[PDB]
């Protein structure tokens, strides 16, 4: 019966939509034209597209009207386009009527989300292009990407192209302490500030990783320690341990550092993360780095296939290991 | 039963170690809004467990009443594939990797299953029925984009549990969804505490110096410390404090093959290893550990600065052993590649 | 009234006139001769002679009682389980008045097409009926066809034509219509007929309504493939590793819109016969295969073939 | 309906307005002539591409069979069925073959 | 002048003629000889007149794989104790309605003639005393026109008079199928007794054949008896493979060759030609390339990999049966063919892994030597598969997987030969590496001509069985873990069994065998027994 606090404490309706200017303009223009075109909405994730594109159906559309007339369909789907195509051809078929008692009629199209549209191939693309310019006054198509270079360039012509910021840390920390506040839950200011952070600028895992902390818990404050190991996060203090063991050459300390983080459950491809983030943002000489960040995207292409994290990772330390003690 | 599955605790606050997880796990279920869960640590670090007690604290004391069911999911391209499923009268329980590339057909079809289930089951006790996949990193992009389109299709009415010992197979859509569970290892203090507890429900003695000795040599492996206990039990009544811990059959097999690879470096030489390797997959065990015990003898038995590329030769070869269909190439390229080396690194 | 295709016109009507596969063509006609013919599944690729070779088995077999011995099923037809209950077992326990061993024919061609279901239900009508009634099957893949029913077949292995009986037929098919023809032009046509012999009368009829004359230029331009002198020499500039010059070559085919399958099979087909040492010719067919996986995975570019380049240039470059 | 691109322009940033790079080397551009070769000037020829020959095997197939398998002797068969037998010392072959050679 | 096949012309008419299967043949044969005797003594009771002890279950179910023999089995037994079988296939409508309707008297009413001509066996369709027995013929194959077939079988167990037999061919038929009837399992019978049995129905045509080339042929079609029974009679009826006289005593030519006839290499090959010579000999000629090409390419649409399965004697090196300017030449000979060995299996690695199969491996069940893949099963409905698919990929990766496989190979064979002639210098220095250039292989890849798998697969179900047996106790059944279940219960559990066997041959109390029992283990002693034995 209850509903997670990202769905709960999305906005309602547009212009709630903070940071986002001149989408929200046009969007509040096509809502006064009752018209709404083509859409592509791209930007970082967490930022407020499906938010956006939910509050004009909504506003467009009534509140018992919103979920029947719009489609929100996922574009990965791993058994090609064809059943996303047998879908939209089901949705623009099938036909709902639609009365609201403020005193305004329902537009006559319809509204097919399709989310994570950047992972289609390009085949893909092609294949739903015929679909949409086949019911192009019936039926409006939103499509939500991060990258609007990974549309083709028939779907990105004919799409009304918005581009989402995202927003500051400060405004992040300001609606994390609210909905803290709004369901009352003891945390400072400083675990909604490591909370942003441990998030990357995603507002939807800090609401997530918030919402679970607050279920976790109990009713106690929430500490660092939960927030660090709710986000799957490795602290820097075996962060800093892993450089240790590179820089001092021994391969026998280097493989009880990695045991140990084996040993405590956390994951290959974090490591690689932090490891990555440290080696971009250091003193390190150009070919050290070169090398290190050619290693590094190799191993997270080999934990991306499947392969054990203790052998990876033991590569990738004799690597940076070599690479550091080169200088030596 | 054995004490692995005997003295197993069944309840939150009988869990000897992790007591604040187990507290957390506790009021996880208070609030009424229990997510997915994703519990992944080391094997036998007390995974399992810990789903079991918060199967218990969920549900009744029938979750503990078992059984075992078999389905037929016909594939798509119209073939019949028949899985295992252990089940009670309010959880499920799958490994769907079973069916290989076929895994997210058994991911889907059993999931609505399910479903429709707890459409037609009314007991009013809770308003989902939790399904326990095990082994989720060994499930294809394809089974966990499923996978991801079945948590977000049947989110109300069943709950889902992943079991799996490594994320990063696991992609960021399916660990975006999940509430992460991470249960480490227990340490070498919190094996014995648990040892000396469960030796002490048969009447029995075991010295602190045993106990570190089996804590030790597990590498803290709470299930095969507790099971070599068990051996020791099996070997004498009395538990001397120099008593021999039994080592594993495979791992002196693996043992002997990598001094079998490192003495002589042959063509006749990589054919008996070939022979001890296919001898060793016909056993069952997986390709992933026996290059991990075979690396980790024969770096037992390299110099300083040949570890680091027998290591990145090691590493490349699993990964191209995941790659591939079948295994054992892979295996013996490594093997050949290897012996190519030392006899190199002899030589001069 | 119009004219025949080369593929009809010039089809065996004999097993003494179908050329590849001398061994099974050969055991074939020994049975069209002798008689009692087992239950056969012929497989094979496509061109092969399998359809040729059991009709004309089929008709060596029955003689003047083919229009009432022999039932012929395609893909166009039904084939069902329904249809195996019935028509099937219905004609298997037809009466048929033969020779002392000859049986009736059930010929089921493109029995890649069949249902699972309708092969299961198939399985003892080709058991019991066999004292009267003899099944003979084609297909393309015999792994779409069921265990059981390969089981109560004696499969025969079709291969490819090797291009010396292609060369045979087409100076056979070129002797019989008269038809000026160039040497250029029939390795041109054996070239683009991958051991396909219908491909090849195809294509020589093509070449013949088109423009009279078999030279690479019309063969070619009839047939629109990546031409093998331009493949021919862009291995070559990558043997030499002059990765602009190949590269050159590679874009002039990207923009002409041939698609990139087509591209690695032909840079394939080329390197196969490509005139280089034993290491460099492994080398690559390794990168090639690598490359061709990456294009059958989902990952097709320019981006992939000028990396495929780059990597033959570096095979010859590097020791 | 008409389309539109919505790029929020932040001048702050400084990577909206990007020039021209003045290093030489993308200053300098190289020029392919795309010129390739005439494609019916050179010609192929035979067994280039493929395995073919000038010279092609006549006698060698097409080696009719006309089999007369002469019927086995008794002794003949006898001593097959010993080699058969220790070729498979367990079997029971002297239960077999003369049900068979009923059921022939 | 015959119109028989060779299945039914050599059909076994006694239950002693059957090859193998001799425990379920005794168990159906006894089964069917105390329903006849029931039967007599019920004519004794009618002539009279006018059953926990006896546990004569009214129906058998016979399982096995396909061309074993069951209904061969069942054909002979009830011909021989004199059994009618009404026999109900998939070839025929069979819905429920109709299979009781049509089929509930034979069991429930005499037979109207009991004497005669009826002893022939009839089918069922709808478009001395012979006792009744019904014949279901592969009852997984379920339609949706046989609608409530299952209900209508069901019955068939209630309310019958007169014996069922069901045949099948799936595993695990038997689980989800509810009711009482005796199971019987058909095993695979071995290689050497249906050689044998091939060799007898060849040398009553009046031919000579080798047991090596049967055996070949049988472990090429995993011992379906009907498959080779069929393609032998294609074979011998078409005049043999090719003339070679073999003389041996252990005279007529012998006739081995069929193997490759089988899989098709005869098309490919010239009668002169022989595989074994093509592949050791060095190959220059165009033609000769195009052949091994070819070769390759047949043998990778079945996705087996002929020659890394038969690497020893393919290899130009010594095979063996398992029963200082001098010293540089001799190290670097070793030294040189292991480098070459080793590139040879990293390309072959590199084909595996960085190459698309043209049959994508793993699709029903996971990868090799697993035991928790189950059973699939063909289909049963009659609807196309209807899913995507690229036949260019699987045209073209398997010629691209032949070609770099025989290039890898010729490379590799090059290599060790060019190291090889120079052994002549190292054989005139008194010093012989060839102890350590030879290759050890196993008896079962030596009887045969060419295998297509270098593993012992017989070993491999052994243990496979055992696995299934040990995990399928009730107490170990609930085991949520699978490869962690067999890393670290089955060692400990093969290491008590070990010192269970050692308390037991040391003359210690009885009460330790009966520790499992202490502990309430279900695992079989057939089973305990094999794991206190070695870890091979
Ligand atoms: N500019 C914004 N104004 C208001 N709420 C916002 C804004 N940006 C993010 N949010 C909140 O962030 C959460 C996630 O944003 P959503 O729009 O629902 O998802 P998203 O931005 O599409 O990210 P995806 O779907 O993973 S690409 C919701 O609770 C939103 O209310
Ligand atoms: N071996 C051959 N000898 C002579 N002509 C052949 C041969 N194979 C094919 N042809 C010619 O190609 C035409 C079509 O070949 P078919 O045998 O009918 O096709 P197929 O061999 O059955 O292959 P598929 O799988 O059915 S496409 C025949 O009518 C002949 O003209
Ligand atoms: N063990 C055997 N001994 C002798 N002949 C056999 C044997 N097994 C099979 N055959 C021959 O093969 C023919 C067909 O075998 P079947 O008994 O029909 O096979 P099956 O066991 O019924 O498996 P199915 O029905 O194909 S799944 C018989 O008529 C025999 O000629
Ligand atoms: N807190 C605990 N107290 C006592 N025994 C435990 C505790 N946690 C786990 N165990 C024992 O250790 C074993 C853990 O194995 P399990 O958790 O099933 O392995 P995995 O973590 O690989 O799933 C169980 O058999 C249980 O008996
Ligand atoms: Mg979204
Ligand atoms: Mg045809
Ligand atoms: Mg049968």
């Amino acid at each position: 019966k209850p509903v997670p606090w990202v769905e709960k404490y999305r906005p309602k309706c547009v212009d709630e939509v903070a940071f986002q200017e001149e989408v929200v303009a046009v969007l509040k223009k096509s809502l006064e034209g009752a018209d709404l075109p083509n859409l592509l909405f791209y930007g970082p994730p967490g930022t407020g597209k499906t938010s956006t594109i939910l509050a004009a159906a909504r506003e467009l559309f009534g509140p018992e009207l919103f979920r029947l007339r719009v489609l929100e369909l996922n574009a990965s789907d791993e058994r090609g386009i064809q059943v996303v195509r047998e879908k939209v051809k089901n949705f623009a078929q099938l036909t709902v009527s639609g009365s609201r008692s403020d005193g305004k009629p329902c537009p006559p199209f319809k509204i097919v989300i399709l989310d994570e549209a950047d992972s289609m191939t390009s085949a893909a693309q092609a294949a739903l292009r015929r679909t949409m310019e086949k019911e192009s006054k019936t039926t409006r198509f939103c499509l939500i990407c991060n990258y609007v270079s990974r549309i083709i360039e028939p779907l990105t012509s004919r799409c009304s192209k918005f581009r989402f910021k995202p927003l500051s840390d400060k405004i992040q920390q300001q609606r994390l302490l609210d909905i803290a506040k709004k369901e009352n839950v003891k945390i400072s200011d400083e675990g909604i500030a490591y909370l942003v952070k441990v998030s990357e600028g995603d507002l939807r895992k800090a609401i997530t990783f918030l919402q679970s902390a607050t279920r976790l818990t109990g009713g106690k404050e929430i500490t660092e320690k939960v927030i660090t190991d709710i986000a799957g996060v490795i602290p820097a203090e075996k962060i800093d341990g892993v450089f240790a063991a590179c820089q001092s050459g021994s391969f026998d300390k280097l493989e009880a550092v990695v045991k140990d983080l084996i040993d405590e459950g956390h994951a290959a491809t974090q490591l690689v993360n932090q490891l990555h983030d440290v080696v971009v943002e250091n003193n390190l000489s150009d070919k050290q780095k070169s090398i290190i960040t050619e290693k590094l995207a190799e191993v997270d292409k080999c934990l991306a296939d499947g392969a054990d994290e203790h052998l990876q990772l033991i590569s990738l330390c004799a690597t940076v290991m070599q690479q550091l003690s080169q200088n030596c | 039963s054995l004490w692995v599955d005997k003295y197993r605790p069944c309840s939150l606050g009988r869990l000897d170690y992790h007591k604040e997880q187990a507290a957390q796990l506790r009021n996880l279920v208070q609030c009424g809004d229990f997510p997915h869960l994703l519990v992944y640590g080391p094997s036998g670090a007390g995974k399992k467990t810990r789903i079991m007690c918060i199967l218990r604290e969920l549900y009744g004391v029938g979750v503990e009443k078992l059984r075992i069911e078999h389905q037929t999911i016909t594939t798509p391209s119209k073939k019949k594939i028949e899985i295992s499923t252990i089940a009670s009268n309010y959880h499920l329980e799958v490994n769907p990797s079973d069916a290989g590339n076929s895994d997210r057909v058994v991911i889907q079809e059993m999931l609505k299953t399910v479903a429709q289930s707890q459409q037609l089951e009314t007991n009013s006790q809770r308003d989902f029925k939790v399904v326990l996949l095990t082994e989720v990193d060994k499930l294809t992009k394809d089974a966990q984009h499923a996978l991801r389109r079945t948590m977000e299709k049947y989110m109300s009415t069943c709950r889902l549990i992943l079991c799996c010992n490594s994320t990063s197979k696991v992609i960021p859509p399916i660990r975006s969804r999940c509430l992460a569970v991470r249960v480490p290892a227990p340490s070498i203090e919190d094996i014995c505490h648990v040892l000396s507890t469960v030796c002490k429900k048969e009447g029995l003695n075991l010295p602190s110096q045993l106990a570190h000795r089996l804590a030790e040599k597990s590498c803290r492996n709470l299930r095969k410390a507790l099971l070599m206990c068990e051996a020791c039990r099996v070997q004498q009544y009395p538990f001397t404090a120099d008593q021999e811990i039994p080592e594993t059959d495979w791992e002196v097999y693996l043992r002997e093959t990598a001094n079998a690879i490192v003495s002589q470096q042959t063509p006749q030489r990589l054919l008996e290893v070939r022979g001890r390797l296919y001898e060793l997959l016909t056993h069952c065990i997986p390709p992933e550990i026996i290059m991990k015990g075979l690396l980790s003898e024969l770096l037992h038995n390299c110099d300083g600065q040949l570890k680091g590329e027998v290591a990145q030769m090691a590493a490349y070869y699993e990964h191209r052993l995941q790659l591939g269909s079948k295994a054992i190439y892979h295996l013996e390229a490594f093997v050949a590649k290897f012996m190519a080396l030392y006899k190199k690194f002899m030589e001069d | 009234h119009y004219e025949l295709p080369w593929v009809e016109k010039y089809r065996p009507v004999k097993l003494n006139e179908i050329v590849g596969n001398e061994d099974t063509v050969s055991r074939l006609e020994v049975f069209a001769r002798e008689g009692n013919v087992p239950n056969i599944i012929i497989a094979g690729p496509p061109g092969t002679g399998k359809t040729t070779s059991i009709l004309c088995l089929a008709r060596a077999l029955l003689g003047p009682a083919l229009k009432d011995a022999m039932l012929e099923l395609n893909a166009s037809n039904d084939r069902g389980i329904d249809v195996v209950r019935n028509k099937i077992k219905m004609f298997a326990q037809q009466k048929v008045t033969l020779p002392k061993g000859r049986h009736k024919i059930i010929i089921l061609d493109e029995a890649d097409s069949m249902t699972d279901g309708a092969q299961q239900a198939l399985r003892r009508t080709m058991e019991i009926y066999s004292k009267t009634t003899r099944f003979a099957l084609a297909c393309n893949a015999s792994d779409k066809i069921i265990e059981p029913i390969q089981s109560r077949c004696a499969v025969l292995r079709y291969t490819k034509l090797t291009d010396a009986q292609i060369l045979t037929r087409l100076m056979n098919v070129i002797e019989k219509e008269r038809v000026p023809y160039t040497d250029d032009g029939l390795e041109a046509i054996i070239f683009t007929a991958q051991g396909d012999m219908r491909q090849a009368l195809n294509n020589l009829q093509s070449t013949f309504s088109g423009f009279g004359f078999i030279n690479s230029e019309n063969v070619f331009k009839v047939c629109d493939e990546p031409h093998p002198l331009l493949v021919k020499e862009m291995i070559q500039h990558c043997v030499n590793a002059n990765i602009d010059e190949a590269y050159k070559i590679l874009a002039h085919l990207w923009h002409l819109g041939y698609s990139p399958e087509d591209i690695i099979g032909n840079i394939f087909r080329v390197c196969k016969t490509f005139q280089m040492a034993e290491y460099l010719k492994l080398e690559f067919i390794k990168e090639i295969g690598y490359t061709h996986m990456k294009i059958a995975e989902g990952v097709n570019s320019l981006l992939q073939m000028a990396g495929l380049l780059a990597r033959l240039c570096q095979k010859t470059m590097a020791p | 309906q008409r389309v539109v691109h919505v790029q929020q322009k932040d001048d702050g940033c400084c990577l909206w307005h990007l020039k021209p790079p003045s290093c030489p080397l993308l200053t300098k551009f190289k020029e392919l002539n795309t010129k390739v070769i005439d494609l019916s000037k050179c010609g192929i020829a035979l067994g280039e591409f493929s395995t073919l020959n000038s010279k092609l095997k006549s006698g060698n197939s097409a080696a009719v069979f006309m089999r007369t398998r002469k019927e086995f002797t008794e002794e003949v068969r006898n001593l097959l069925l010993e080699e058969i037998r220790w070729s498979n010392p367990e079997f029971s072959l002297k239960k077999y073959f003369p049900l068979l050679l009923k059921k022939q | 002048t015959e119109d028989m096949l060779w299945t039914e012309k050599y059909q076994p008419q006694t239950a002693s003629e059957l090859i193998g299967n001799e425990l379920a043949i005794k168990k159906l044969h006894s089964w069917l000889k105390d329903w006849k005797r029931r039967a007599e003594l019920e004519e004794r009771q009618n002539l009279k007149g006018k059953e926990e002890e006896s546990r004569l279950c009214n129906t058998v179910l016979i399982t096995g794989p396909t061309g074993v023999g069951k209904t061969a089995a069942v054909y002979a037994c009830a011909q021989e104790l004199g059994f009618k079988i009404f026999e109900v296939n998939a070839s025929s409508q069979r819905s429920g309605r109709q299979i009781l309707s049509q089929l509930k008297e034979a069991t429930q009413s005499h037979q109207v003639d009991k004497q005669g001509v009826n002893s022939q066996k009839p089918c069922f369709f709808n478009s001395k005393n012979a006792t009744s027995l019904i014949l279901f013929e592969e009852v997984d194959v379920i339609f949706d026109e046989d609608a409530g077939f299952l209900n209508a079988i069901k019955t068939f167990m209630a309310t019958t008079k007169r014996p069922v037999i069901l045949t099948t061919s799936d595993p695990t038929f038997s689980l989800m199928f509810d009711g009482c009837f005796e199971e019987i399992k058909f095993s695979t019978p071995s290689l050497l007794n249906v050689a044998s049995y091939l060799q007898m129905i060849c040398l009553t045509e009046n031919f000579r054949t080798d047991v090596k080339d049967f055996v070949t042929l049988l472990t090429a079609n995993t011992c379906d008896i009907r498959k080779s029974i069929l393609y032998l009679q294609f074979w011998i009826r078409s005049g043999g493979g090719v003339l070679e006289e073999r003389p041996l005593t252990l005279l007529p030519k012998c006739d081995s060759g069929c193997a490759e006839t089988l899989f098709g290499l005869k098309n490919i090959f010239s009668p002169s030609e022989d595989l074994f010579s093509f592949l050791k000999h060095k190959i220059t000629m165009k033609e000769e390339w195009h052949k091994f090409i070819q070769l390759l390419t047949e043998f990778q649409m079945r996705n087996v990999d002929f020659l890394y399965s038969n690497l020893e004697f393919i290899l130009p090196l010594p095979v063996d049966t398992i029963p200082t300017t001098a010293g540089k030449k001799c190290s670097a000979l070793v030294s040189h063919c292991l480098n070459s060995l080793s590139e040879f299996m990293d390309n072959m690695s590199f084909l595996d892994a960085l190459l698309t199969d043209v049959r994508e491996q793993n699709k029903y069940g996971r990868n090799d030597f697993s035991w928790t893949n189950g059973k699939v099963t063909s289909g049963l409905c009659d609807e196309f598969s209807l899913e995507s698919n690229d036949g260019w990929t699987s045209q073209s990766s398997g010629e691209l997987k032949a070609a770099a496989e025989a290039l890898s190979f010729t490379k590799c064979s090059s290599a060790i030969s060019k190291a090889l002639e120079t052994l002549n210098s190292c054989k005139k220095l008194g010093r012989d590496p060839t102890n350590d250039l030879t290759f050890y292989v196993s008896q079962k890849r030596n009887n045969v001509y060419f295998s297509q798998s270098a593993a012992n697969l017989d070993n491999a179900w052994k243990r496979i069985s055992v696995i299934k047996s040990v995990f399928s106790s009730r107490s170990l059944l609930y085991v949520g873990n699978r490869q962690a279940s067999i890393i670290e219960y089955l060692p400990t559990l093969r290491n008590i069994c070990k010192t269970e066997k050692l308390k037991e041959q040391g003359k210690s109390k009885r009460r330790f065998l009966h520790y499992f029992e202490g502990i309430h283990l279900d695992i079989p002693k057939e089973t305990v027994n094999t794991l206190a034995a070695d870890f091979p």
